[PDB]
């Protein structure tokens, strides 16, 4: 069988169709090229220390 | 998101669809194998318009062809692209067309309209929302006035709320080849004008002489002319497809152009025509864009408006350019010929700038306007349809099928309507 | 504290909130990451963007606007853009489907399903929000999607919010320049819903601020770059004086209070006299007494209406910069001694002026001159009454031969609010001429 | 632990099981000689559901082969499996059938009865609990319904408290070859609508439409139906051998099925029937599976349920899904055709989720339905009886084994009970 | 001392079951082998995992609950997964037979034999534990397997010890989603049974639980994993109290008591406001404010109830993390003087406050946010009854055509019981509007 996809057309083709691994979640087009250094910090503002 | 299927009709429109269809793969790059060769990101973002994508990056049409002679179909299928269509989406009936209108409306159709109407209901289901329908086809084409004036009807109930845009060619004037086709068109065009809401106006005259005039290569092929007509219809789809300021919704267009429910017959417009010469000799300029898409020499689809005046006037621009520039020659042809649209409406122009240029050259145009000069056309036919209706020639045949001379008293009276009605809002 | 909550409908719209969040990035100097350097401005969020950053211990400015539009081209666009992880996902309301150009289809058909959305994220900003002091709204009069959504928008805000401001920017439709016909239809069909809701509604055009661009900015090809700048420059203007003082600080409310006259008509004109291209600027001396001249010279305003054919009420002037009230008190003394400038006598003063120590910085990129003395001229004449007077004979034709009537009455709608709007605008030409008459 | 016994009946049974028995080996990896290749855990695992252990690793088959006529197993022994089938599993007897009912049912039967009672309960006493029993005949096959009609009525007895699957093919509507088959159908179904509690229903004429449509190879093998039929029978028995959350019992599905006592015949369904281009032309997507799942084409039991409507609707997918694309899938169709089930029961969906794919693609499903369309299949061979009783042909035979027409009395009037019953439910 | 047990019953239950144990035993370290690393934990088994694992002189933390279910494939398929080791096989009580969707089957013909087994574990993990609050059961409604194995059981335990709370845990069946059509007979079997000697039941509903996955957590397509994970970040927050301290602390004890207003109705509802996706909270603030207008918003919760068609008389709060009970007593007044939010008047308070200081954790290769304020609501609404007014529509109908009788009937049983259940279903609706009306 042919490849899954050529080798630009990965992004696309998840955006477009969510089956990437399963309907999985896509993000903008935006962020398809982009670094994600993103899964390792936190997530809250802070905590007010008097 | 809004997507549009295409149904492929007519053994012309068996002709133009693939034209189109390559033009577009062309357009966006892919490969006739259908992998495509990915190298623009926007033609990439929004190719889902109007394609699915199978397995392996493989785009395929949502496109119906429909016919009866096999042979038209072994050649479109052995055609460069006939491996992105699909056998599901070929489908045809088991007889021979003989250019009947009433045979393809009445006798074969009704065998083959459950088939396309599951087909279309099935891709209907496959894609989420649409904007509507394009219809690619003849009305002076025995099978394509058949099958088309058929399902147009169907398709009316089962989804009153999308585009039913239609893609029909005028035969020639000055001879029909087909001498029955009078009849065939004022069957069909009665049919049309209460089911459909868009019609895209063309006579092949024109491109003969636009041939002579621009081309100037004496010899073409129809397929050239198709790939005219292709580049006119794969511009006022390059608003959908496309990014930019520009407002792209047919209906964004429809309510702009249409300004009562009748209107329903309107003329193409395109840019810059140029000659063997004249790719190096021509000063690209929007101010001469606008002088040779103004020109009636470059009217390509019925006749001169010149005969009449212009009700409403539209043209989508497609390149780099400003606002500015389509502006000022926007009030130049208001200044130009003032008299020459209708004291109904003022500002009767309506523009849209797509930033994104062709493959191929940078500046280019549009136009869709709505003029009158359809008189001429309905009118050559009347003295048509009258004479042969006078003496009832090749009556024998119609009767055989079921046909009674009662329908066509009603057609041409429709007709006779809408040739009043053309005539009192503008004369 | 002082702060506000700026909605942006309309993909007309929606290009010139970047501009103005862009320009706004850049006089705070934010970095496109989202944060300072190493500097120590962040903190609960209370500093130069607490009035319209909402920059949290994560140290991310977040605007205070919503992006609201109905075609997710150009805003999954400017989502790929170069400030989208600064712009919050769903700040950004796209949406799938068009008006086409119809007031009501923008108004009935699709509003219903938005405005719960956006009605909590307005809730969910203004729980946040101190002092939320108004709305800054963007539109358009011949708005597509600006029209229908705007108009429906404004009502329930003013029903459930009835105690703010409300701040109505839009660009009003050229008098003689008309891309689509069925824009007088829905305009007179937006002023006459928000004649009775908003609170003060400010117009602009595009012809003359192309016809500025080259008159003195020398610029015969302008874009939108450096329109959305222009305007983008002018809301940045009115809103020094939230960002900064000066030797007096003026607030909206006193802009309110101070320019309406009477009920109903809520429409000044907005004009930035040093309007000048760069080179000009090096070989010139500015001084408030030429550019107040400039400001009111009869063709530097950006609205066609002729100052000499009506009659001034108001007048606001915004000196933004290195000024002193000595030569500002002499040049407008002088201008009350000016035979030319022809108020209402109902107004012995009508001069609001208000002053601003920081002076306009340079765009990089830009086309603006180096200003340390600018002033935005903020007034209202009966020289107005013109442009509705275009529209009405405009608008009373193809009423006659009700041209496009199948299309809105297709959709579901009816001649008697077309109806209603005609003596609304009558009711303002009489109200306008009543006005004028001593 | 719980396991499963099968019976091969009739002729046709060889047939059906000996491709039947080589899909579920093939699929378990087990060579030809019986040496299985260790390859996957969890079919190690769930094997003896329906296979025993032999020294060295072989997995005998728990199923008895019965017949009359050599040839017919001639070929099965000799076939690629009938090695690992048992030669104490086969038992026959030493006469001819003459497709003839009553011989198989009083005369050749009595004298064979005893042997395969003795037989199915030493397989019964060698594993410890069943679910139930299956058996692979034809309601039409002369040897199979007639053995089987006296097995089933047997086994009720023996062991009233287990499942008593039933998979019998209905004959060709238009031409039945065998000329006294109705006969034998009344003899069948009369019996069989007591003692079965599960029945599937197969017609060869949709199969050969099926080959049309989808498989488009024109010229096919029987065994190619057995492969398809074996294929939609290893579905539902994919539900007991693999893991994944569905809970595959056959009581957990049959009170789930049958609202009532007399609900014995279900048709089946099937998921992805593909053609020559269609497999690279296949995004294998949730929607167009369910889409190609609900399809009146890809109905393949006896006939349309267009005619009527829908009881109770089951199927059961197999492959790498969730629980939402099944949840929001069955909105879809339940809002599509909602007036097209009965308004007696809402929501008849009964779906399991089986996460073990096939071995050869991954994205698979299958259906069981029962719906108000078999009114049609006992009313056309209703006709045939009260035509071919009004003057009793082919009688003679019978009768002379000790056949009396009144036993044919009853016959009738217990199915034109369930001609009343299947209506008046619906109806 | 101050420990309980887990109840999982069902191949339903169990998989959830599983995660919340592979959740416990993140926030404890186990390493799946059962084991600290050389750090001091171990000893007479009393710390952190006393109330949760009994990690007795051999150093392996035992789990204080039984998986009991019939269907062996699962519990043999987990049997095989990666904390089996940690797992006891006849704590992993299996069956062979299921029950075929038929409640009386799993109460009558196979759970005889099995509850005397699980009985024995009962006693034997009672001797061993010192303190014993309650039961923590995690089944479902319309279970194939956990409808009616539960109801006997959930006798029996009630029998023999009627001194100690039982908290129960099930899916409620889907309004308009139903897998099958014998969950009507099952669930209202199980309701009738269950009212007379349950003691607080807690439902929840999974198409919610999708829906606010592409809500908030922006999951168009979450699993089991992430179900089992949100429910598993539920179960774990009410323990919180019993792990960790905070500025008071409660116990089920006292949920008990506050919750419940009167005998029979004990059916709250759960939810948990900072559920958002990953990138999101990054580029904002969530605070006290925000987060108790998510929670009480008519659309957060994972029951299909309108509020504003109920009205509401308890609502507990479990503020798990650092907050001071400044803004908390502040948000919880301004809550108060919300006027669309109808509490009865029959309560002036209806708010239980608990408040844990640590910190919700992630889990890792989750999908969760990493939050350290963070709140589950429990809390009880009149807006509950029409689930049961649809149930009931649904079940009369199918009683008067009487379907699958000849299945139930069949096994054994007869008609009077299930009369019982239908002016039973009618005296819990008229209990509802009765305690609803003032
Ligand atoms: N394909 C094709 N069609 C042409 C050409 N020139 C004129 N036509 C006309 O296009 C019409 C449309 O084709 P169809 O609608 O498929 O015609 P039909 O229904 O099969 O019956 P006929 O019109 O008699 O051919 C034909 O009737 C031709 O008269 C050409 O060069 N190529
Ligand atoms: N405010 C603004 N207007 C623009 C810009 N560029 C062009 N325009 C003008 O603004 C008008 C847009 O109005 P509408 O077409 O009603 O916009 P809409 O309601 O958001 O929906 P669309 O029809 O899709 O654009 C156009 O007619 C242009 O003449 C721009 O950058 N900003
Ligand atoms: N094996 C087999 N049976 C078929 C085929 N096509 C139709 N059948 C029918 O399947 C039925 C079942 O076979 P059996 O029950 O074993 O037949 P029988 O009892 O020996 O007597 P007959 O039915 O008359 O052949 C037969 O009656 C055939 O009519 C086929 O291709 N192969
Ligand atoms: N609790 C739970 N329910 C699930 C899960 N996955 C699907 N469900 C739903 O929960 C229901 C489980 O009920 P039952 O099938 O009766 O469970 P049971 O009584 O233990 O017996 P089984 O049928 O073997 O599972 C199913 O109908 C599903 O719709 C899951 O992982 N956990």
């Amino acid at each position: 069988p042919r490849l899954m996809t050529p080798p630009e057309a990965k992004k696309y083709f998840n955006f477009r169709y969510p089956p990437a691994g399963a309907e999985r979640v896509f993000y903008g087009r935006a962020n398809d090229p982009q670094i994600a250094p993103y899964l390792t910090h936190g997530l809250r503002s802070k905590i007010s220390i008097p | 998101m809004r997507e549009i299927v295409h149904l492929q009709a007519g053994q012309c429109g068996n002709q133009i669809g693939a034209k189109f269809w390559e033009v577009i793969s062309d357009e966006h790059g892919i490969d006739p194998t259908g992998t495509y060769h990915g190298d623009s990101d926007l033609q990439l973002e929004r190719i889902n318009v109007y394609y699915n994508e199978a397995t392996g990056g493989k785009y395929v049409p949502r496109a119906v062809l429909v016919d009866l002679e096999p042979g038209t179909m072994d050649s479109v299928r052995s055609g460069p692209f006939g491996q992105i269509f699909r056998p599901d989406n070929f489908v045809f009936g088991q007889s021979g067309a003989g250019n009947n209108w009433a045979k393809g409306h009445y006798t074969e159709g009704a065998e083959l309209v459950d088939s396309v109407l599951d087909v279309v209901r099935k891709e209907a289901e496959s894609c989420d929302c649409l904007q509507g329908f394009q219809l690619t086809h003849s009305l002076g084409g025995g099978t394509g006035s058949g099958m088309g004036t058929l399902l147009i009807s169907k398709i009316r109930e089962e989804y009153p709320d999308r585009i039913m845009n239609t893609f029909s060619v005028v035969p020639s004037p000055k001879v029909s080849d087909t001498v029955v086709e009078p009849y065939n068109a004022t069957l069909s065009v009665h049919q049309l004008v209460e089911n459909t809401d868009e019609t895209y106006c063309i006579d092949n005259e024109a491109l003969y002489d636009i041939c002579f005039r621009t081309l100037k290569l004496t010899t073409p092929t129809y397929g050239d002319l198709n790939h005219l007509v292709s580049a006119t219809m794969s511009g006022v789809t390059t608003c959908l497809r496309f990014p930019g300021q520009l407002n792209a919704d047919l209906r964004k267009l429809a309510v702009n152009m249409v300004p009562f429910p009748r209107l329903h017959f309107f003329m193409p417009g395109f840019a810059p025509l140029t000659s063997r010469g004249s790719q190096q000799y021509r000063a690209l300029t929007v101010p001469e864009l606008t002088q040779q898409m103004f020109d009636a020499k470059n009217m390509m689809a019925a006749c001169d408006p010149r005969h009449g005046r212009y009700l409403t006037v539209a043209a989508v621009f497609r390149g780099r350019m400003s606002m500015k520039e389509v502006d000022e020659q926007m009030l130049n042809v208001q200044n130009k010929n003032s008299s020459y649209f209708v004291e109904w409406i003022p500002n009767n122009v309506k523009t849209a700038v797509c930033d994104i240029p062709p493959r191929g050259l940078k500046m280019s145009a549009t136009f869709i306007g709505n003029s009158t000069a359809i008189q001429e056309l309905f009118k050559r036919i009347s003295e048509q349809f009258t004479a042969m209706f006078r003496r009832k020639a090749f009556l024998h045949w119609y009767t055989g099928e079921g046909m009674d001379e009662m329908e066509f008293t009603e057609a041409e009276s429709n007709m006779n309507d809408l040739v009043s009605e053309y005539q009192q809002y503008q004369d | 504290m002082r702060e506000c909550i700026s909605i942006h409908v309309g993909q007309a719209g929606v290009q010139i909130g970047n501009a103005c969040w862009e320009l706004y990035c850049l006089e705070h100097g934010i970095q496109p990451d989202g944060q300072m350097p190493s500097d120590k401005t962040i903190g609960g969020g209370d500093d130069s963007f607490n009035t319209f950053f909402s920059e949290t211990g994560a140290g991310k400015h977040v605007p205070r606007a919503v992006f609201v539009d109905l075609e997710p081209t150009v805003v999954d666009e400017v989502r790929t853009g170069t400030y989208r992880q600064l712009f919050h996902p769903e700040q950004l309301i796209t949406g799938k489907e068009d008006a086409a150009n119809n007031y009501a289809r923008g108004h009935y058909t699709i509003g219903k399903e938005i405005v719960d959305l956006v009605l909590d994220r307005i809730r969910k900003l203004a729980d946040l929000c101190t002092g939320l002091q108004g709305f800054l709204i963007f539109h358009s009069f011949g708005g597509g999607t600006g029209s229908g959504f705007a108009s429906l928008l404004m009502e329930r805000l003013s029903v459930d919010y009835g105690k703010k401001s409300k701040l109505e920017f839009a660009i009003y439709p050229a008098p003689q320049v008309s891309t689509a016909v069925v824009e007088p239809y829905n305009s007179i069909l937006t002023t006459h819903t928000t004649l009775e809701h908003s609170d003060c509604a400010f117009m602009v055009d595009n012809e003359a601020i192309y016809d500025i661009c080259r008159r003195n900015l020398d610029i015969e090809r302008p874009t939108y770059t450096n329109l959305n700048r222009l305007i983008g420059q002018i809301v940045s203007s009115i809103t020094a004086s939230l960002r900064f003082d000066g030797a007096l600080n003026v607030d909206l409310t006193e802009f309110q209070t101070n320019l309406v006259p009477y009920p109903r008509i809520h429409f000044p004109l907005a004009t930035y006299a040093p309007v000048i291209s760069a080179e000009k600027a090096y070989h010139e001396q500015l001084s408030v007494a030429e550019i107040t001249n400039a400001c009111f010279e009869p063709a530097n305003q950006m609205v066609k209406c002729d100052p000499r054919h009506g009659k001034y009420m108001a007048c606001c002037m915004l000196y933004r910069g290195d000024v002193v009230p000595k030569d500002v008190n002499a040049a407008i003394a002088t201008i009350k001694t000016k035979r030319t400038i022809q108020f209402v006598d109902w107004c012995p003063t009508g001069f609001k002026v208000g002053i601003n120590y920081q002076p306009p910085t340079v765009v990089p990129g830009g086309d603006l001159a180096k200003v340390q003395r600018a002033v935005c001229m903020l007034s209202n004449t009966t020289a107005i009454a013109e442009a509705w007077a275009r529209l009405d004979h405009k608008f009373d034709l193809m009423y006659a031969k009700r041209a496009f009537v199948h299309w809105y009455v297709g959709e579901g709608m009816e001649e008697g609010e077309f109806s209603e709007a005609r003596e609304d605008l009558a009711a303002l030409e009489k109200d306008y001429e009543e006005v004028g008459v001593d």
